[PDB]
RNA sequence: UUGGAGAGUUUGAUCCUGGCUCAGGGUGAACGCUGGCGGCGUGCCUAAGACAUGCAAGUCGUGCGGGCCGCGGGUCCGUGGUCAGCGGCGGACGGGUGAGUAACGCGUGGGUGACCUACCCGGAAGAGGGGGACAACCCGGGGAAACUCGGGCUAAUCCCCCAUGUGGACCCGCCCCUUGGGGUGUGUCCAAAGGGCUUUGCCCGCUUCCGGAUGGGCCCGCGUCCCAUCAGCUAGUUGGUGGGGUAAUGGCCCACCAAGGCGACGACGGGUAGCCGGUCUGAGAGGAUGGCCGGCCACAGGGGCACUGAGACACGGGCCCCACUCCUACGGGAGGCAGCAGUUAGGAAUCUUCCGCAAUGGGCGCAAGCCUGACGGAGCGACGCCGCUUGGAGGAAGAAGCCCUUCGGGGUGUAAACUCCUGAACCCGGGACGAAACCCCCGACGAGGGGACUGACGGUACCGGGGUAAUAGCGCCGGCCAACUCCGUGCCAGCAGCCGCGGUAAUACGGAGGGCGCGAGCGUUACCCGGAUUCACUGGGCGUAAAGGGCGUGUAGGCGGCCUGGGGCGUCCCAUGUGAAAGACCACGGCUCAACCGUGGGGGAGCGUGGGAUACGCUCAGGCUAGACGG
RNA sequence: CCGAGGGUAGGGCCCGUGACUGGGGCGAAGUCGUAACAAGGUAGCUGUACCGGAAGGUGCGGCUGGAU
């Protein structure tokens, strides 16, 4: 819907101010529109009619993998959960690279109980999955600088990428950065586009335990060529043979997601609640009252939270209850570091 | 904020003193008039009536009186002076 | 706007020859030459009788899509001719023959009235000197229709105008090749013109 | 004689009554899906809810005197600005809303011998002497502010007195008329103002008086919605008299006398509602309707009120009260968007805090000019209507793909691809009309020529040149009703306006292929009319379908036999006045068409006045016996 | 003097609402019996009065829209 920019507005310590114009990168008050909330995308009026999603994000942490199990129907999955993809935007469905099969993302077993649920039960999907959902991250440390050699001159027949990148750590829940910084152009200007998706692919898998690397920064500055052997199937390897090994050098180090919960447990059974709550590797934050009964909120990893459904029952009498949402990132000690390598 | 309707008021505040004051002394006058008028006291009654129709046309001549407002007011004086000195004569002196 | 669709399912649905691609409707390529049964999955199916409405409905569609226009003009015309004197059986399709596009067709200056509108629109006909570019418009006897100056240097209206060295025009109508101008005489009578449409059932449908 | 269409459904079937429902056209619309352009329209119907800020009525130095300033010097005058103040004129128009009102409020035709009218217009006359005050100004108290108060000086087109009376007004006569109309005689009373320029001259003013013109007031006959489950209502109430008041009639107001006034022809009471031009529907009759535009009324936060005035009992003037809101230095004080935009709430929904006084019109003025959210334009919204574009031509016995299939074939389909052709948009140049008046010059500031200046829209429309194939969506496809198959579903999911569909071969559900209908729109909901001859005047009924009152008597009320005449009320005819404009009707013309817009023609009804006719109805009189009563 | 309004007192109409209640409507594979349509197995309908779990029965009078 269009709606009508009038007062273009500045606040001042003393007073307001009415301005005429506001520019790029700057942000202010403009009364006059009538429908709009926050959040919103608002363009000129002949102007490109885009979202600014931005507010990024989504983001799946759990990871629940489906077999399309024997074997014509397999096509049907991939439809399946298309007509969702265009319906639910939050979770994801990307097949692993390394051991090889599909795995659909989602934000919780509730969530992922539907989606398993409702393709059993619409859209028959011949399909059984397992699933855990520890969907773990791995990230390094100190900063990387390797290369990736992908020549093969000793026939006729293509072949040739020099890629040297700087793998370099940032921090957690940034993401990732790709930036081009090559001097001149030791390498031809279309096999840019090409050794990205040997960066991407390499880092679908891990080095550890094999699963996706995350919260690092790719700098390609430099990197030779032969003018008729170079293919744009040449560098997208050489950008893997660098990732593969610069990942997997420079300190590599574990990581993994926690959760909060927030249990509304009868003051009877606190100290029940609260004593496991720890021997679940967790970190108090408080308690209030709310339905007298009491609420208690805390940190807990999520690896030692699934006896937690049923266990509130156990203790509470069947009183209790809860809700758990994911939150952040840490390092797991190096008791169950070290042993997770298996 | 301002405009010169309170000068225009000012003014119609001031109109409205002297308004008041001429009808006053119209009543006071006629009112007199016709009492000596009931006495007669004959020629003491033409002496202030005349005074009074004076101020009857005065006033008429700007806006404290209409000119039938003045036809009216002379009208009834003139009549209900008469018909007092009915009783008893004399219609000394000029006036009518 | 305009129709702008396929035009030979037309007189496949009527069961006429509705004369609108021009130069290809003589030729046996013709779609009805080929093809009389309407079109879809159920053309070739022996027919089933239609109800009288359906017999009017299939007449007032034959008059619009002749000469292509909108029900709202098409109606208003309709609706002109009845509010006015005499038969409106009649004016009707005089107004529908004093449209300027329309008279365009009829002084050969286009092989279609498809055609002939564009030629209108794109400011390449004139009348009594003023350009007009309105197909909408309707002519009144005593005028003379032309082709622009700066419009009579066309490998198109010349090839038209050279198929109409031989053909002759209708009754109400004036035409002068090589100085590529028209004249309109008179506004025509039912026997002037013989369109494949009883225009009264035309008249007999928009009464319900 | 320019105008008139019906369908489905009660049964096994028939005929009828009769209800139900649909097709049509309409909107200040809105909501769903979709949505390119131009034009002319139009856009808070809900909360007459409350509102931030801005703007919406002001002007004259050619009415007066001051504070300051520039300008020519002898701080004197002159002068130009400028600021308020005094004094004119306007603010009573112009703009908005639809609260209230069932009423002379409106509409329509009159009545005023019961009345008024500023500026404008015409005629007649006149402008001679005197006297006085309050602001500005200085001086002074108080306040945050709003700002007020006190003392003194002073100008005029401010106020006061005397003179003049062509005239006017009033008392009583007296004359013609007939409501208080027109004269005249005597007594009585009243006018005023000056400024300016070129100067024994004009110009704008001023004064009393008669006339027109325009604008009203007041009053009257007729017309004007639902409820009788509102049947009786009324003390200023109805009438007189006297007076008050008003421009003026009047129970309008007041004292008094009288006992009256209204009601089934709907008083009183209740509900709703602004009324008309018109608008929409409709074969007509009738129904519904009152946005926009023109005319009237009413209100200006809720109320009461007077003042000034030519005119208001005053939207942006004043006084008081009440509800609400806000400012504050807490001592106090301010405000009224149903003006133009705008905010907020409510809601299904309704817009730019834009430009211009260039035109038109209004106010002030000698003029220049100044003011003008009236007005002219711009903006927004497919809200409405209207035009236009998304291309034209060639192009297979028919590509691919999808669908159907007796697997022979059929369908989409000349459609596309494809060849040819044109050129929406964009780009470049030119560039409007609306604008010639006021005014300067001649003449005579007259008449008549001649002269310059000014464009918001807008560098827009439009004209020249170049110039690219350039958006298509929605509803339906059982019968009404136009448009058919396939699959999925299995009285499920869902459709449905009516009858009715779905229980494993669904033209009815959802999808697809296919088809019908419309097109920058299409469908939906809400409401008005139509079909409804189903409130029936046109134009229905009542034995059994809904409907004869249980049956008499009779009030008002409706209706009334035969012959002749008097009147002319109904009725009929003519003539005239009226029926504004706009619209509609027909004709033509202006914007490239249209919508839109202009010029001109043509009427009606109904009412006023005058004329006539006399059958029919009425009425006054006379007469008959066929009705009716009676012996 | 009149006067907006304020207040005291007493009335009339309308709307919303109320424990509880009185019937009425739409439903459907019930419980109960089986009144009307055939003389429906007691001819039916009817105004009334009384009684009865319920439809209904009965008394009086009426109607034929009652059969042989
Ligand atoms: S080509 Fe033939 S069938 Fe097709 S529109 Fe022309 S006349 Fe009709
Ligand atoms: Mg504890
Ligand atoms: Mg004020
Ligand atoms: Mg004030
Ligand atoms: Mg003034
Ligand atoms: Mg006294
Ligand atoms: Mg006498
Ligand atoms: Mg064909
Ligand atoms: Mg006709
Ligand atoms: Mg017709
Ligand atoms: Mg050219
Ligand atoms: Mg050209
Ligand atoms: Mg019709
Ligand atoms: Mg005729
Ligand atoms: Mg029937
Ligand atoms: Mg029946
Ligand atoms: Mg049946
Ligand atoms: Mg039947
Ligand atoms: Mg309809
Ligand atoms: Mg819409
Ligand atoms: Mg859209
Ligand atoms: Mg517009
Ligand atoms: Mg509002
Ligand atoms: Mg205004
Ligand atoms: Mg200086
Ligand atoms: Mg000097
Ligand atoms: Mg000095
Ligand atoms: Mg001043
Ligand atoms: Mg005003
Ligand atoms: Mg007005
Ligand atoms: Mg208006
Ligand atoms: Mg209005
Ligand atoms: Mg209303
Ligand atoms: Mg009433
Ligand atoms: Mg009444
Ligand atoms: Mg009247
Ligand atoms: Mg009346
Ligand atoms: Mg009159
Ligand atoms: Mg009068
Ligand atoms: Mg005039
Ligand atoms: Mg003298
Ligand atoms: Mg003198
Ligand atoms: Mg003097
Ligand atoms: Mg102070
Ligand atoms: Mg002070
Ligand atoms: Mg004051
Ligand atoms: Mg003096
Ligand atoms: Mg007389
Ligand atoms: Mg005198
Ligand atoms: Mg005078
Ligand atoms: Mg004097
Ligand atoms: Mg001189
Ligand atoms: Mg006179
Ligand atoms: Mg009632
Ligand atoms: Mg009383
Ligand atoms: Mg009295
Ligand atoms: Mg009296
Ligand atoms: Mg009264
Ligand atoms: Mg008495
Ligand atoms: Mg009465
Ligand atoms: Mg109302
Ligand atoms: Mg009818
Ligand atoms: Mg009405
Ligand atoms: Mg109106
Ligand atoms: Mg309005
Ligand atoms: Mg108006
Ligand atoms: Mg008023
Ligand atoms: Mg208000
Ligand atoms: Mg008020
Ligand atoms: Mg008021
Ligand atoms: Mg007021
Ligand atoms: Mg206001
Ligand atoms: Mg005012
Ligand atoms: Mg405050
Ligand atoms: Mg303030
Ligand atoms: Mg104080
Ligand atoms: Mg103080
Ligand atoms: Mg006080
Ligand atoms: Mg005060
Ligand atoms: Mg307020
Ligand atoms: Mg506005
Ligand atoms: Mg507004
Ligand atoms: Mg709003
Ligand atoms: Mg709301
Ligand atoms: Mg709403
Ligand atoms: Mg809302
Ligand atoms: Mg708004
Ligand atoms: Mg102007
Ligand atoms: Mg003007
Ligand atoms: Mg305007
Ligand atoms: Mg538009
Ligand atoms: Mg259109
Ligand atoms: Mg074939
Ligand atoms: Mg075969
Ligand atoms: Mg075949
Ligand atoms: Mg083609
Ligand atoms: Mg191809
Ligand atoms: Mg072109
Ligand atoms: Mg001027
Ligand atoms: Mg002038
Ligand atoms: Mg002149
Ligand atoms: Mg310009
Ligand atoms: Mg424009
Ligand atoms: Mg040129
Ligand atoms: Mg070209
Ligand atoms: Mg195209
Ligand atoms: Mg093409
Ligand atoms: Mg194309
Ligand atoms: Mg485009
Ligand atoms: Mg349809
Ligand atoms: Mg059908
Ligand atoms: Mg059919
Ligand atoms: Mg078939
Ligand atoms: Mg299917
Ligand atoms: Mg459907
Ligand atoms: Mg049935
Ligand atoms: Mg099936
Ligand atoms: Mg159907
Ligand atoms: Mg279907
Ligand atoms: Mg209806
Ligand atoms: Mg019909
Ligand atoms: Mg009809
Ligand atoms: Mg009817
Ligand atoms: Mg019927
Ligand atoms: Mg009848
Ligand atoms: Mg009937
Ligand atoms: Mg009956
Ligand atoms: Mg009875
Ligand atoms: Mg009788
Ligand atoms: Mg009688
Ligand atoms: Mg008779
Ligand atoms: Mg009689
Ligand atoms: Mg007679
Ligand atoms: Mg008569
Ligand atoms: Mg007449
Ligand atoms: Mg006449
Ligand atoms: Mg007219
Ligand atoms: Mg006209
Ligand atoms: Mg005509
Ligand atoms: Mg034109
Ligand atoms: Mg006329
Ligand atoms: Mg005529
Ligand atoms: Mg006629
Ligand atoms: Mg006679
Ligand atoms: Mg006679
Ligand atoms: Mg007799
Ligand atoms: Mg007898
Ligand atoms: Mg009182
Ligand atoms: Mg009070
Ligand atoms: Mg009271
Ligand atoms: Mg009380
Ligand atoms: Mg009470
Ligand atoms: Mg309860
Ligand atoms: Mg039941
Ligand atoms: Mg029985
Ligand atoms: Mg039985
Ligand atoms: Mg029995
Ligand atoms: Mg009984
Ligand atoms: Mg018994
Ligand atoms: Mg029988």
């Amino acid at each position: 819907r269009k709606e009508r920019v009038a007062r273009l507005l500045r606040m001042h310590a003393n007073h307001r101010e009415e301005v005429e114009e506001l520019k790029a990168g700057d942000l202010g008050a403009v009364v006059g529109l009538k429908e709009t909330i926050t959040g919103d995308t608002l363009v000129g009026e002949d102007a490109p009619r885009v979202i600014l999603e931005s507010i990024e994000v989504p983001e799946p942490v759990i990871d629940v993998a489906i077999e399309p199990k024997t074997k014509a129907d397999q096509e049907k999955l991939s439809q399946a959960l298309a007509r969702l993809a265009e319906e639910d935007p939050t979770f994801r469905v990307s097949t692993h690279p390394e051991t090889g099969q599909t795995i659909i993302s989602g934000m919780g077993e509730l969530h992922l109980e539907i989606i398993v649920d409702r393709l059993k039960r619409e859209f028959k999907v011949d399909a059984n999955v397992g699933k855990p959902q520890v969907a773990y991250r791995e990230t390094i440390t100190k900063p990387v600088d390797v290369e990736g050699k992908f020549i093969r001159q000793t026939g006729g027949r293509g072949q040739y990428g020099h890629v040297k990148i700087k793998v370099e750590p940032l921090p957690r829940g940034s993401g990732f950065e790709f930036v081009n910084a090559i001097v001149g152009g030791v390498i031809p200007k279309e096999y840019i586009p090409a050794v990205q998706k040997g960066i991407e692919e390499a880092m679908q898998s891990g080095p550890l335990i094999g699963f996706p690397v995350v919260d690092i920064k790719v700098t390609l500055y430099d990197g030779s060529y032969h003018e008729v052997d170079s293919s744009e199937m040449a560098f997208k390897i050489a950008g893997s043979m660098a990732i593969k090994e610069a990942v997997q050098k420079g300190d590599p180090v574990i990581l993994e997601p926690i959760m909060r919960v927030e249990v509304t447990t009868p003051e009877e059974y606190m100290g029940d609640v609260i004593g496991d709550l720890n021997a679940r590797r967790g970190q108090i934050l408080g308690m209030e009252p709310r339905g007298n009964a009491q609420v208690i909120r805390a940190f807990v990893p999520l690896a030692e939270m699934f006896g937690y459904a049923t266990d509130l029952r156990s203790k509470t009498q069947g009183r209790g209850s809860f809700v758990m949402f994911f939150d952040h990132y840490q390092e797991v000690p190096k008791q169950v570091q070290e042993k997770l390598i298996k | 904020r301002n405009l010169s309707a309170l000068k225009r008021h000012r003014q119609s505040l001031k109109r409205r003193l002297r308004n008041k004051a001429k009808k006053s002394a119209i009543k006071t006058l006629s009112k007199k008039a016709i009492q000596l008028a009931q006495e007669g006291k004959a020629e003491e009654a033409l002496k202030i009536m005349r005074k009074a129709e004076s101020l009857i046309d005065k006033a008429a001549k700007g806006s404290t009186l209409h000119k039938n407002a003045a036809a009216r007011r002379k009208s009834r004086l003139m009549r209900k002076v008469r018909q007092l000195l009915e009783a008893a004569g004399a219609p000394l002196i000029g006036g009518g | 706007g305009r129709y702008i669709g396929p035009v030979c399912r037309l007189c496949r649905r009527e069961g006429v020859k509705l004369y609108l691609k021009g130069e290809r409707c003589y030729s046996p390529k013709c779609a009805m030459e080929r093809r009389p049964y309407p079109p879809g999955q159920h053309g070739q199916k022996r027919a089933r009788r239609p109800s009288d409405y359906a017999v009017r409905l299939r007449e007032k569609q034959k008059l619009r899509r002749i000469y292509g226009i909108s029900e709202r003009q098409f109606r208003n015309l309709f609706e002109e001719a009845s509010k006015k004197k005499g038969v409106t059986g009649s004016v009707f399709l005089g107004l529908l023959e004093s449209r300027l596009d329309n008279v365009v067709y009829r002084l050969g200056f286009a092989v279609s009235r498809r055609q002939a509108r564009q030629l209108v629109r794109h400011g390449h006909i004139t009348v009594n000197g003023r350009r007009v570019d309105l197909p909408s418009y309707r002519v009144r006897p005593g005028d003379e229709i032309a082709v622009a100056e700066k419009s009579r240097n066309l490998e198109l209206i010349r090839q038209n105008l050279e198929a109409m060295k031989g053909r002759k025009v209708g009754p109400w109508l004036s035409l002068d090749v090589e100085g590529m101008k028209g004249k309109f005489l008179r506004l025509p009578d039912r026997e002037d013109l013989a369109l494949p449409v009883n225009e009264q059932l035309v008249i007999e449908f928009y009464s319900r």
